[PDB]
């Protein structure tokens, strides 16, 4: 079990850790989050009580170092930082526990939810989408735009998601114009899986990370990226049976976890009716389909 | 963006643009089989690619052989249009390739767009105009070469005959579309009007009679009268 201490909590703020969150009052004595499960990625995030705009947050993995949070008053936000002095860190963590000022990562033991939302998400890949390699952890917020969104401004702050575009040369082999555009198997299997992602776990990892950024920061371009990666598969006549089965599990827990009140902006009506009812893969998403019909029949 | 009455006079500026009408690419008759089921029999068809500014029409004849052993033929027709339109642009010299292609049916947007990926600076645009190009096969000489063809074939026409020698593209294109609108709503009368007088003939290199200026006016007025009659009949107004 790992720990993320906080130096202080100067400003009223809602703190999120993975799918859990807590209210913290201005200069309430809060000094961090304990018992965080080693073995998965995690994301700690933030929404100031004064500014419901801009949710922000840091992806991290405890195996990669000792991380903590410190408010920064020039910049006005909670900053994640790394302590390189191992002893000085265990020293701080031990003393705040003794003083019991830390909340406990509130995991029910029956629950695989966070594992299922992050199964294929690996920190090394996160840091290629959010390039800032002086830090082991990765900052995202609501307003960051994606590389595709920049093509259609500052690349230091860009989400370098893999660019997917159904009407491109990449996606369409000359002379198979019609074939490749009604049946994307070429694009999915040779271009994207074999070509760029190398394997389905890296594809699924990007898809899952896009979904979480949409859900925890309402990042609009991340939402676009997830839908794109779902669409490509659902619009491919020929998909490995094991991908179809894992996808069906993947989306299920995403649909499951999504706030009921946000289903209007986070779920693209067209993509989903196409996947569930029009595409080649209409009959292949039995868990996703069942959960979508019982929870969001209106969108369909 | 899309083409409507606001941005109508753009058709006649000096930017090359083509209209593409795909309605007559895939043409069938429906008949009963010996077992009493229905079946279709395809006939020769054509793409109706037209430069509204010059009259140049690129009539690409589509031979029934192209459908042989294919499924979802109406869906395929759209992709064959876009494949033929694209090879037409490629066949033209650069300074003659169009800067915009306007499709008369939004279902052509995605197949053209995909086939023109080699041409990113050529804008593919829909329209909200209700153009009558489907009535193109009511033009005896265009229906005749389509139906006679025995193989794929491109036949070039000027759809304005020699009109531009005396009127603007704007006026030419309105005469064209009035005529075609009239041919669409009641072919028999429309063609009566055009040909009643045996003393006004069609030059061998022309599509329409060699009306004088004064006679075009009478024609245009008859066509208008026809089209307003047919509306009242359709709606009981």
């Amino acid at each position: 079990m790992n720990t993320v201490p906080f130096t202080s909590a100067p400003i009223e703020v809602t703190i999120g850790i993975d799918q859990y969150s807590f209210n913290v009052k201005e200069n309430q004595p809060f000094h961090g989050i304990k018992d965080i499960p080693i073995g998965h990625v995690h994301v700690i995030h933030f929404q100031h009580a004064d500014n419901s705009s801009m949710r922000y947050g840091y992806w991290f993995d405890c195996r990669m170092g000792n991380f903590y949070i410190q408010y920064d008053p020039k910049d006005g936000l909670y900053k994640m930082m790394e302590e390189r002095d191992g002893a000085k860190f265990e020293n701080i963590v031990h003393n705040f526990k003794e003083r019991q000022m830390m909340v406990s990562y509130p995991k029910i033991d029956e629950d695989d939810t966070w594992y299922n939302l992050t199964e294929f998400v690996q920190m090394d890949k996160i840091r290629k989408i959010v390039r800032k390699d002086e830090n082991q952890f990765s900052y995202v917020d609501s307003s960051m735009t994606t590389v595709q969104e920049n093509e259609l401004s500052d690349p230091a702050h860009s989400l370098n998601y893999t660019v997917i575009n159904f009407k491109s040369r990449e996606a369409i082999r000359p002379g198979h114009e019609m074939e490749d555009f009604l049946d994307k198997s070429y694009y999915l299997n040779t271009v994207m899986l074999q070509g760029i992602f190398k394997n389905s776990s890296n594809y699924f990892g990007e898809l899952q990370f896009a979904f979480l950024n949409a859900m925890f920061f309402g990042n609009y371009g991340s939402s676009l990226q997830w839908h794109a990666m779902i669409e490509l598969i659902c619009s491919s006549a020929t998909v490995p049976k094991h991908m179809l089965d894992k996808l069906d599990e993947i989306l299920y827990y995403q649909i499951k976890t999504l706030p009921e009140q946000y289903s209007d902006i986070l779920l693209n009506e067209r993509v989903w009716n196409i996947c569930l009812y029009s595409s080649f893969q209409k009959n292949s998403l039995h868990n996703t389909e069942k959960i979508m019909e019982n929870k969001y029949p209106e969108l369909l | 963006g899309a083409m409507n009455s606001s941005n109508y006079a753009e058709l006649f500026n000096n930017d090359i643009k083509l209209f593409v009408d795909d309605t007559n690419v895939y043409r069938v008759t429906v008949h009963k089989t010996f077992e009493g089921n229905v079946a279709t029999k395809a006939i020769n068809g054509c793409i109706f690619t037209l430069n509204p500014k010059t009259g140049h029409l690129f009539l690409k004849i589509i031979h029934t052989s192209v459908w042989a052993g294919q499924k979802r033929l109406s869906q395929l027709a759209k992709w064959k249009t876009a494949e033929e339109v694209s090879a037409l642009v490629r066949s033209l010299p650069k300074e003659e390739q169009p800067k915009q292609i306007i499709v008369t049916r939004k279902a052509m947007l995605d197949p053209l767009e995909v086939h023109m990926l080699d041409f990113p600076n050529i804008a593919i645009r829909p329209t909200e105009l209700r153009l009558p190009f489907s009535a193109a096969m009511s033009i005896d000489k265009l229906s005749d070469v389509v139906m006679k063809a025995t193989e794929p074939q491109m036949v070039l026409f000027n759809i304005y005959d020699d009109w531009l020698d005396r009127i603007s593209s704007y006026t030419a294109f309105s005469r064209l579309t009035l005529l075609l609108r009239a041919l669409k709503t009641n072919e028999e009368s429309a063609k009566m009007i055009l040909l009643s007088d045996p003393t006004i003939t069609i030059k061998s290199y022309h599509l329409w009679p060699s009306f004088t200026d004064e006679q075009w006016i009478t024609i245009e007025s008859q066509m208008r009268d026809l089209i307003l009659t047919e509306y009242g009949r359709k709606y009981n107004v």
